[PDB]
Parts: structure tokens; C-alpha cells; sequence
């Protein structure tokens, strides 16, 4: 019987989470941007220690 | 007493200091560091010791002068001094550095034994000055791939790569007329001066207009320059501050005052009227930090430098920092800023009235190469004495309330978090 409610609730419910996930996908690479393009350069030290 | 400027092709300017028993002559070329590129990058500082080189010394103190050179990001200076009466003396000698000289100083054997002594002073700068070097790293990151960015020694890669037609290159675009400025300080008369240089003639490139280049810019960001071999941790932290002649100027300055300087070795360092100071001595998170407000032509960079031996936090060594700095933008108190103009007055007048000649003739030609003149202190205090809480906490509103940083950091700094963490203490969490 909460068939005709449950599949409208159902709508608004995976519409809210579909935005939600792809948000954070969106915040997450922002907050990761500096990590992810983070650049090493290695100059052997010189031999004395 | 008031300083006098005076202009008939060669604009000379003056500071008479009747309490003074020397005097300094010399040239200030409104030209630095940032006006070299990546690869003749050293240049001015090698100018700088072929200028003190021993030869040139020797000439110089036969005729009982002193020779002083500095290489800045703006400007460069070329200084003599001597006795208040020997003050023509130096002028003949700059004459003839300027003027007269060439290859008598870019000789073969004097170009290369100075060459080799400056690439060893930078090699152990950038070995062992470790508070200045992350300064220096600082800039290099903060202003990448922009004038501002290099280093006023020169790298090591670009002075092994000079050669004397560098120099020359360098002294034709630059050692011009139209970007200088002769000073006098200590004990002397503008009259004495302008006669002097007056008495002479030609004019050796006359109208040439130095050369131009892109603006500085500054880019949050950060360079790390690990070593777990070294004793401390040693970082240097900033924001985009005030360029010279920024109506923002002395606020900036105030604002870095009341964070100010601290030394944990010093009795009376610890006593200071600085909230900072009641989070970091309790588990003594640092040696020593100091606050600062550069300023340039084109930009400037307003934070911090400290040293640490407490490499386990480090965090909440920086944490408490940026924590205060927030303040600046909705807590700030009055009798912090008034503390900061009376620090900030005493810092001014210790930097203007020193009783030293050359340090006197590097800031006036400096100053008067950027705007014309040079501001006195008794204007320069009256600003700093209409500074409110409003104007503290509007300029730290728009330069460091949720903006972008540049960090800078050698030795144990595997405690320093990642740029994210750092910058998001940059504000706080409001309703
Ligand atoms: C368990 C499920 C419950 C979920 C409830 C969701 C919680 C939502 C919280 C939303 C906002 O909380 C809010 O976050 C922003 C940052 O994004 C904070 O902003 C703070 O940092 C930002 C970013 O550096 C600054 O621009 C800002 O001036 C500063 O106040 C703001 O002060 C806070 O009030």
C-alpha cells in the first residue's frame, strides 16, 4: 500500500543523492588539487655527514 | 634640514647630519635583482665585489676612503667613505670607477678571482644561512616565473655561466643617468656636492632609458626544501602585502608590529605585550619568529620567519600563529595598536636616525629613486598615530582574512602539514 508514496519519495531521494555524490566528487578534487600537482626534484647531496 | 634635491641632468640628493664626523658619497641605480632573468641572474652581486675588489680597495684607501656596495631586489648602491673634508676625493674615485675605469677592473685575472670568491660566499650562504636562504625561498616561490622571484646573490647554475661581456651587457642597460641618483650623507653641503659634480663634464650615455619588462605577481604556493640532517625546522610564511608607496603601507607594517619579534633566549623577549606569546612558551614551541612587512615597487609580502628544535609540533606552531593573525580582522584591541605605533615609531626612527652615513645614503637613494623624495619621520609618524582599529582590521580584511599563502621551509619539517591545512587557518568558522 505505500507503493504510489514510497516510488515519489524514491525520486526526490536518489535526485538529492545523485547531486550529493557529485558535489563531493567536485569538493574532493578541489581539496586535492595541491596534492595532486605537487612537483619532487631530487639533487644527490653532497658527501659529507 | 629637510633634505634638498637638486637636478641639471644628474639628479643629486643630500641629507646633512651636523653630528656626524664622516661622510658617504656614492650612486644608487634604480636597478636590482629583479631586473636580471634566470640565467644572468648574479650579475649585480657580482658588480658588487668587482666594485670591492682588492685593486680598487687599495686605490680607494690610499686616499683614506671606504668602499660600500649593496645588491637589493629595487635598487643597487655603490658607496665611498671618507672624512667630511676628503668628500672630493670620494668623487674623484666614483668618477673613476663610472666614468674613467673599464678594463682595468673586467681584466681577465680580477674578473675571474672575483668570480670564484662569489660563487664560494654563495655556495656556503645556500649551505649554511639557513633562516636566510628560506627567506630568500620564499620570494623565489611567492613571485615564480616573475622578476621578484630571484634571489639578489645570484643562483650558483647562472654565476658559473658569467662572463665579463654579461657584466658589461648589464652596466650599458642599466648604469644609466636616467636610473640613477647620486647621495650624500654625514657631514656635508648640498652646495659642496653639486659644485663638484657640477665642476666636471661629459655625460657617458646620455638619455638612454633602461629597460622594461612584465609586473610581479604573487602565487599561493609553496617550496620544501627537507632535511633531516639539520638541527631545526626554519620556515618562513606570507601573504601578498603593500608595495612602496601603497596607501596601505604603514598599516601593514603597524599590523606586523603588534605579532613583532621574539627571541625565547632573552629574558625580557618573554615578557612582551604579545597574546601569541602566552600559547607558544608553555610547551616552547619555537627559538625565535619574527613578524614582517616587505615592500617593493611592485608588490610586497607581509608573515612571518621562525626557527624551531620542537620538530613534534610544529602544527601548533603554526596553528597559534595564524590563529592571532585572524584576529587582526574581527578581534584586534586598542591597546594592541597602540602598543604596535609606539614599536613601530621606535623601529622607524632606529632605521632613519641610525648614526651610520652609508645606511642613510642607501635608503635616500632609494627612496628618492622610487617617488622623487623621502618622506620624513615627523610625516611618517603622524600617519602611524591616525591608525585606527577600523583601518587595522579593514586591511586585514582584504589581505589576510581567507587569502592565499606562500611557505617556504628547510631542515626538520616533516611536522609542517600540508599546504591545505596551513591555509585553511587562514579564517575561522562564523555563524
Ligand atoms: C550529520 C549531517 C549534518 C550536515 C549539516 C551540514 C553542515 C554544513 C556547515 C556549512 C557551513 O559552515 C560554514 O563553512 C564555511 C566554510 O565552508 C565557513 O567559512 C569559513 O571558512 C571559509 C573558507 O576559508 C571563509 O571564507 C569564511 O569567511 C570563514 O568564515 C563558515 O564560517 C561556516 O559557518
Amino acid at each position: 500500500p505505500e507503493h504510489d508514496e514510497r516510488k515519489r519519495l524514491g525520486l526526490k531521494t536518489v535526485i538529492i543523492l545523485s547531486s550529493l555524490y557529485l558535489l563531493s566528487i567536485w569538493v574532493k578534487k578541489f581539496k586535492w588539487a595541491g596534492i595532486k600537482t605537487r612537483k619532487f626534484v631530487f639533487n644527490p647531496p653532497k658527501p659529507r655527514k | 634640514a629637510e633634505v634638498t634635491q637638486l637636478s641639471n641632468g644628474i639628479v643629486v640628493a643630500t641629507e646633512h647630519n651636523p653630528s656626524a664626523h664622516t661622510a658617504s658619497v656614492g650612486v644608487v641605480f634604480g636597478s636590482g635583482a629583479a631586473n636580471e632573468n634566470p640565467y644572468n641572474n648574479g650579475v649585480s652581486n657580482l658588480w658588487k665585489n668587482i666594485f670591492l675588489s682588492k685593486e680598487n680597495s687599495a686605490v680607494a684607501a690610499k686616499e683614506g676612503l671606504a668602499l660600500s656596495s649593496n645588491i637589493s631586489r629595487d635598487f643597487q648602491s655603490y658607496i665611498v667613505s671618507s672624512l667630511p673634508g676628503s668628500t672630493d676625493k670620494s668623487l674623484d674615485f666614483l668618477n673613476q670607477s663610472f666614468i674613467q675605469q673599464k678594463a682595468n677592473l673586467l681584466s681577465s685575472s680580477n674578473f675571474e678571482a672575483t668570480k670564484k670568491s662569489v660563487l664560494k660566499q654563495v655556495q656556503d650562504f645556500e649551505d649554511n644561512d639557513h633562516p636566510n636562504r628560506v627567506l630568500e625561498h620564499l620570494h623565489s616561490t611567492a613571485f615564480q616565473n616573475t622578476p621578484l622571484s630571484l634571489p639578489t646573490r645570484g643562483t650558483l647554475e647562472s654565476l658559473e655561466n658569467l662572463v665579463v661581456a654579461d657584466l658589461e651587457s648589464f652596466a650599458n642597460n642599466h648604469f644609466l643617468n636616467s636610473n640613477a641618483v647620486v647621495v650624500g650623507t654625514g657631514n656635508i653641503k648640498h652646495e659642496d656636492l653639486v659644485n663638484s659634480i657640477e665642476s666636471k663634464n661629459l655625460s657617458l650615455q646620455t638619455g638612454t632609458k633602461p629597460v622594461l619588462k612584465k609586473k610581479a605577481a604573487f602565487l599561493g604556493s609553496e617550496v620544501r626544501l627537507r632535511d633531516d640532517t639539520l638541527p631545526k625546522a626554519w620556515i618562513s610564511l606570507a601573504v601578498e602585502g603593500e608595495p612602496v608607496n601603497s596607501p596601505n603601507y604603514f598599516v601593514a607594517k603597524l599590523a606586523a608590529q603588534i605579532f613583532g619579534s621574539y627571541n625565547a633566549f632573552e629574558p625580557a623577549s618573554r615578557l612582551q605585550g604579545i597574546k601569541l606569546l602566552d600559547n607558544i612558551q608553555e610547551y616552547q614551541l619555537c627559538d625565535n619568529f619574527n613578524h614582517f612587512s616587505l615592500s617593493y615597487k611592485d608588490s610586497g609580502l607581509w608573515g612571518f620567519s621562525t626557527a624551531t628544535r620542537n620538530v613534534t609540533m610544529i602544527d601548533d606552531l603554526i596553528h597559534f600563529t595564524l590563529k592571532q593573525w585572524n584576529r587582526l580582522t574581527i578581534s584586534v584591541t586598542d591597546t594592541e595598536v597602540e602598543r604596535a605605533k609606539s614599536l613601530l615609531k621606535l623601529q622607524l626612527g632606529q632605521l632613519y636616525e641610525s648614526g651610520n652615513p652609508v645606511n642613510d645614503a642607501n635608503l635616500l637613494g632609494a627612496e628618492v629613486l622610487i617617488k622623487g623624495s623621502k618622506l620624513s619621520l615627523g610625516e611618517a609618524f603622524k600617519k602611524i598615530d591616525a591608525i585606527t582599529v577600523k583601518d587595522v582590521k579593514a586591511w586585514a580584511g582584504k589581505r589576510l582574512w581567507d587569502q592565499d599563502i606562500a611557505i617556504a621551509g628547510t631542515g626538520q619539517i616533516e611536522g609542517l602539514l600540508d599546504y591545505m591545512r596551513i591555509r585553511s587557518d587562514m579564517s575561522m568558522m562564523r555563524w
